[PDB]
């Protein structure tokens, strides 16, 4: 039936633009940094926990786990 | 620590050398990066503090309240950004540069390893906020609410300042770290009862407390959406910090001589929370909401222990947030309606959809829905009270219940039912205001993924 | 009563101006277009691209400065020692009573 | 709903309301076809035996007598229609329904779907700015001195004059949008 | 165009002027509190081969 | 819903079907105009049972001010031509 009737509903252009926007900032600083962190864990990341060795002292940025944290 | 204050002094000469339409973009673009400099504050150690300098330090009481405060600039540039639009260049420049010196004076506040600097600042930081409310207010009673909240505070901090000169002259300093180190007990007496007064009404009357809370609803309903939003949002936590500072030399006076505070604080959220039932205006209705919320973080630094501290901290930041979240939506609603009174617009979900979803998700953050930090704090005080006396935690029930139905009687009556059919002004939302609600948002349910980073010291 | 029944000169009341009706695509942000876009531009990309994100993931990854992992290593390897001793967990007394002199009362 | 109300209402108004809600309330009692029927025409013959009553005391007497007889039977739980104020679907798609005006709103992307509407739209825009200054004179002029006493509209009485204030009624948003 | 750009975007360049300095400030305030550097009971050390400072 | 478009054809013949199913009216002299006080000499009383009818075959319920002065067959389609939206 060719019955299509118009529906009267406020403009949504400015609400999925401004969503859209958001969108497109946040993954833009995200994915990279989600890429990052996936490249440095599976590569670089988890140090194991050892013994200091006699006769010497470790740096401050030493004593922690994650290479991030580092 | 002048790695955050030098910026924000340079925030000065950068706006009043900037273009007559370049202001707004410079401010927000450097107050954002100036936030990000203050992040750095948040590493700290289970240890004393973050001990800068003679002057200054940090701690993580004082970390996320700088952060907020940071934060709180960028939010307050955009919401003042739309009506000071036919405003000449000088006074925009002006209402900056008061914007400005408000942040320095909290930022040099929260650090403050002297308690006559502390006190020096907390009383600087009056001046910008009651020329901001008496200067760009809307209606003629900014006059008289800009008195109100100049007089009460005065009135509360003059004793102060005579007990602060008294305890150096006794003690012999003021730093914060000898204090803690050398506190000793206050025996019982008169004058140490009058000393434990003129040392805790100053921060009590901030709070508000509810006996003294009348020039907050008078100075939020009058000033412009930047000052509301600097007075919900860091403004009333200065009297939370203070007392958390200032506690330690107190005790063991502190138990006996909290009673007429704790009750007051315990019946007047009822008060207040049942006054917001009844109320025709947005913005004393957020007003009383938070004076209920600062009724509780009194009621927990009073109750002075571990639990109660964390969630006093946790509580503040996320009233702050969620506060200033409900002014700048009121704030978008009078914009288009020019009545700021609820009953006038109504069913602006239908008109609106977008701006609902950010009404409905501030009313759940103001209603404590888990696991949100609104009611982490919520929780932690309340188990403490309920350690402290069994019987408190009927009073904090019926509290959570009338809380609850005011907010969402504030979202029912604004947003569901039918739309007024005369307003015809109703333009679709703007994507500044909707940026200002994801940039207050976010950071909540950011926050809720780390409670410990707002959790205070004893943690 | 010839008076004016006017108080004073005054301006009459302006009505409020509509950013979309002069420019559609107004983001709320200003007036003039260019600087309207760029202003909604930077405000993005300086908030929740720089602040939100990497902010989120430096306080995220922030080092246990806090000493939680080496406080659990150290209750493990106290543990350990103590349940091989035979000794009886953690002390009741905080300090050691032999180097504590208390006053002797005599009443 | 559409017309205007009445300064009062007379004595039949009221007997025929009352008859109303009386055989409404008796259906809702009489949940079967044939119980219905013989009730109600047992109801309508007794209610038609003082129809011939002049004494205007008299006339006060009944009916008002009945309204006590009705409150006391009322079925506390009557039928309602599902649309009606007390159905259960009484205001299910207020939320559906639009004001036009929104429409102005709209991006021109927007308007760029619905050409064909959107020039009618201003047909009627245009219709509307001609008509509501005839009728503001028409009104003005129509209107008794001192205020009208009636809410009640006069139509139009000139050739290419429109019903006045016509704009909000004609344009009302649906019953149904969607 | 250089020579152009800058008087008027030559405002941006002072916040991070401001940032470095008050780096360095915070420095130069640190470099007048080490009465006690490498003195402290819980962290008396040795100095290194080629160590003068423990912290500057 | 599923509801088929009803049409003021429909309307009307559902309204004259009602009122010849009306044994106090003689089908054959009835006619879409008629009125009812003085046409086919019916009561008040009369007129609110074909309301009552009305309103029972349409599914809603008409307003009293508005019932109470429906006199001809064909106000009352439009009255609720108008209630229902209908465009032919
Ligand atoms: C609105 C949005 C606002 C956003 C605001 C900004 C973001 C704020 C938050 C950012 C914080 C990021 C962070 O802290 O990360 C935490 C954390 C960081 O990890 P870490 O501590 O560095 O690593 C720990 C170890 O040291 C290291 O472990 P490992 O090295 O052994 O692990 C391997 C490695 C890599 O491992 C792998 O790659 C493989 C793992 C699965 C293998 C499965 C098998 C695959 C192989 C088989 C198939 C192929 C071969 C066979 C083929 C034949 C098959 C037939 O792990 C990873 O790389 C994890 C990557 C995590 C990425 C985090 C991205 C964060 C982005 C932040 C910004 C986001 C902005 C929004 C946009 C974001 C983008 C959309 O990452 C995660 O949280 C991962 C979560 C995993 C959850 C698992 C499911 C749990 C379900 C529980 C709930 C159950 C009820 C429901
Ligand atoms: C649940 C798992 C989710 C996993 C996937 C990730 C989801 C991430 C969502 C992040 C939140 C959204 C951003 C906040 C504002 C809204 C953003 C927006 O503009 O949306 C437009 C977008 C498109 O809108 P549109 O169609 O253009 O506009 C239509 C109209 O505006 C009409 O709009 P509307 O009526 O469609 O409104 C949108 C919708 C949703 O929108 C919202 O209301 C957002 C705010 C909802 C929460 C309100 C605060 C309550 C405190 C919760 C704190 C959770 C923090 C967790 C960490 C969060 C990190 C960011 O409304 C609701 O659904 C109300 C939800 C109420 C939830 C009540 C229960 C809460 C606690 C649930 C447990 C959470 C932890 C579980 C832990 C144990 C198991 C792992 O709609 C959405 O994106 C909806 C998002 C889906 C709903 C999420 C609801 C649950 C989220 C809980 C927080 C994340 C939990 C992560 C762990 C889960 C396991
Ligand atoms: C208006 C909105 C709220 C504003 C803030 C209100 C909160 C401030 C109120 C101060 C709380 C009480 C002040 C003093 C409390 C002392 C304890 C006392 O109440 O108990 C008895 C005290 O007895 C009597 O109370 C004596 C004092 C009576 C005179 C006080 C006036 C009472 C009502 C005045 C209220 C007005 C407050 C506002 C003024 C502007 C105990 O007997 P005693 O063992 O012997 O004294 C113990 C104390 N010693 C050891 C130092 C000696
Ligand atoms: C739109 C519809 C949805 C689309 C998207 C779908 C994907 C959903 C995923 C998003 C959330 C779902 C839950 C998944 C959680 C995984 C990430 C989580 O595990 O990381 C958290 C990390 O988050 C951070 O901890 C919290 C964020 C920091 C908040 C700071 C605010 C940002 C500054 C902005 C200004 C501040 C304003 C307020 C002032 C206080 C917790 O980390 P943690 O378990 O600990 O340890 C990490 C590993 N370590 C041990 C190596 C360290
Ligand atoms: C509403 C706030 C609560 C008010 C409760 C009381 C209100 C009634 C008091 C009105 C003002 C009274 C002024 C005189 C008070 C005298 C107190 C006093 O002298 O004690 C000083 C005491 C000891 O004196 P010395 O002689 O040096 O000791 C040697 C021998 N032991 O030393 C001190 O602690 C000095 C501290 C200053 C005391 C503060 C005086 C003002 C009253 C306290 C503040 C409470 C009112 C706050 C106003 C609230 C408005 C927001
Ligand atoms: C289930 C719940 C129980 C409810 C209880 C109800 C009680 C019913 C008994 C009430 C008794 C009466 O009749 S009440 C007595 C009221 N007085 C009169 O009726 C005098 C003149 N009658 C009129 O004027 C009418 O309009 C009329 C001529 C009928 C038609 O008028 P039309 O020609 O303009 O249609």
């Amino acid at each position: 039936h060719g019955k299509r009737l118009f529906i009267i509903k406020p403009s949504g252009f400015y609400d999925r633009r401004f969503l859209k926007l958001m969108r497109f900032y946040i993954l833009l600083t995200g994915i990279p940094v989600a890429i990052g962190i996936t490249l440095v864990n599976v590569f670089i990341g988890e140090a194991e926990l050892a013994d200091i060795p006699e006769g010497y002292v470790p740096e401050h940025w030493e004593y922690f786990k994650h290479p991030i944290s580092r | 620590m002048l790695k955050i204050i030098i910026p924000t002094t340079m925030l000065l000469p950068m706006t009043w050398m900037s273009k007559h339409n370049m202001i707004w973009i410079n401010a927000t673009v450097h107050s954002l990066l100036i936030s990000l400099i203050s992040l750095s504050l948040l590493n700290q150690l289970g240890e004393n503090s973050l001990n800068f300098s003679l002057t200054f330090f940090s701690d993580s009481l004082s970390a996320p309240l700088l952060v907020l405060t940071t934060w709180l600039l960028p939010l307050m540039l955009m919401a003042s950004q739309s009506h000071l639009s036919k405003e000449t260049t000088t006074r925009k420049k002006l209402y900056i540069t008061m914007l400005i010196l408000l942040q320095l004076f909290l930022i040099m506040t929260f650090t403050a390893t002297e308690l006559i600097l502390f006190y020096i600042l907390f009383e600087a930081t009056l001046v910008p906020t009651l020329i901001i409310i008496t200067r760009w207010g809307n209606q003629t009673e900014r006059l008289n609410a800009g008195l109100y909240f100049l007089f009460y505070t005065l009135a509360g901090s003059l004793p102060l300042l005579v007990a602060l000169v008294y305890i150096q002259n006794t003690t012999g300093s003021l730093n914060f770290l000898i204090i803690h180190y050398w506190s000793h007990p206050l025996s019982n007496s008169w004058s140490n009862i009058f000393m434990w007064l003129a040392c805790i009404m100053a921060f009590m009357v901030k709070m508000p407390l509810y006996g003294l809370h009348l020039w907050l609803p008078k100075a939020h309903v009058e000033a412009p959406i930047a000052g509301s939003m600097v007075l919900a949002a860091v403004l009333l936590k200065l009297g939370g910090y203070g007392m958390m500072r200032i506690t330690t030399i107190l005790n063991p006076l502190t138990n006996y001589m909290a009673y007429p505070f704790l009750m007051l604080s315990m019946w007047g959220m009822i008060m207040t929370s049942s006054i917001c039932l009844r109320q025709t205006d947005l913005k004393s209705l957020i007003a009383y909401s938070s004076v209920s919320h600062m009724a509780l973080v009194i009621v927990a630094i009073m109750i002075q222990t571990p639990w109660s501290f964390m969630g006093a901290t946790a509580l503040m930041i996320a009233h702050g947030l969620t506060s200033s979240m409900l002014f700048c939506l009121a704030n978008t609603n009078y914009e288009r309606v020019h009545s700021r009174t609820m009953i006038l617009a109504r069913g602006l979900q239908t008109l609106l959809p977008l701006m609902a979803t950010w009404w409905l998700v501030a009313s759940l953050t103001n209603l404590a829905l888990p696991p949100s930090i609104n009611l982490i704090g919520e929780l932690f005080i309340i188990t403490a009270s309920f350690s402290w006396s069994n019987i408190t935690i009927i009073l904090m029930g019926m509290n959570m219940m009338i809380t609850a139905l005011y907010s969402l009687y504030m979202l029912i009556t604004t947003q569901r039912g039918k739309y007024t059919h005369h307003i015809n002004n109703i333009k679709p939302s703007f994507t500044r205001e909707n940026a200002l609600m994801a940039l207050h948002i976010l950071p909540l349910l950011l926050l809720t993924l780390n409670p410990k980073m707002i959790l205070g010291p004893l943690y | 009563p010839p008076e004016p029944t006017i108080r004073l000169q005054e301006d009459p009341d302006p009505e409020d101006e509509n950013l979309y009706e002069k420019n559609p695509d107004s983001h709320g942000y200003d007036k003039d277009p260019i600087v309207d876009l760029w202003n909604m531009r930077v405000v993005f990309f300086f908030g929740f691209s720089i602040v939100l994100v990497l902010g989120s993931t430096f306080v995220a990854y922030l080092p246990d400065y806090r000493m939680q992992e080496w406080a659990r290593r150290e209750a493990e390897r106290l543990v350990k020692y103590r349940e091989a001793n035979g000794l009886p967990l953690m002390e009741s007394n905080c300090f050691d009573p032999n180097k504590i002199q208390l006053p002797e009362d005599e009443d | 709903a559409f017309s205007a109300p009445a300064a009062y209402l007379t004595h039949q108004q009221k007997v025929l309301r009352l008859y109303k809600r009386a055989l409404r309330h008796l259906e809702s009692w009489c949940v079967h076809r044939d119980k219905y029927r013989y009730f109600a025409c047992l109801m309508r013959a007794r209610f038609d035996e003082h129809k011939n009553e002049k004494d205007m005391v008299k006339a006060t007497q009944l009916l008002r007598q009945a309204e006590e007889e009705f409150w006391y039977g009322q079925h506390p739980q009557p039928y309602i229609f599902p649309e009606s104020p007390g159905g259960t679907s009484y205001e299910r798609y207020e939320c559906y329904k639009v004001p036009e005006w929104c429409l102005d709103d709209w991006h021109p992307s927007e308007k760029a779907m619905y050409p064909d509407y959107f020039a009618k739209r201003e047909q009627w825009k245009r219709l509307r700015r001609e008509s509501w200054e005839r009728e503001v004179k028409q009104l003005q002029e129509e209107t008794p001195p001192g205020g009208p006493r009636t809410e009640a509209l006069p139509p139009a009485r000139k050739e290419g004059d429109l019903p006045p204030l016509w704009w909000h009624i004609v344009t009302r948003p649906r019953e149904r949008p969607m | 165009n250089v020579l152009q750009i800058v008087r008027d975007h030559w405002v941006h360049i002072l916040v991070p002027v401001g940032f470095v300095f008050g780096c360095y400030l915070d420095r130069r305030s640190d470099e007048k509190l080490t009465a006690f550097r490498n003195k402290s009971l819980l962290f008396k050390r040795e100095l290194r081969p080629n160590e003068e400072v423990t912290w500057k | 819903s599923d509801a088929p478009p009803l049409t003021l054809e429909a309307i009307k013949d559902r309204v004259l079907y009602v009122l010849k199913l009306y044994d106090k009216i003689d089908p054959e002299k009835l006619s879409v105009n008629s009125h009812f006080m003085k046409d086919l000499g019916l009561d008040s009383l009369d007129q609110v049972e074909i309301i009552m009818a009305m309103e029972d075959e349409f599914g809603f319920e008409i307003p009293d001010i508005d019932a109470e002065k429906l006199m001809c067959p064909q106000e009352i389609v439009d009255y609720i031509a108008d209630k229902k939206d209908v465009y032919e």
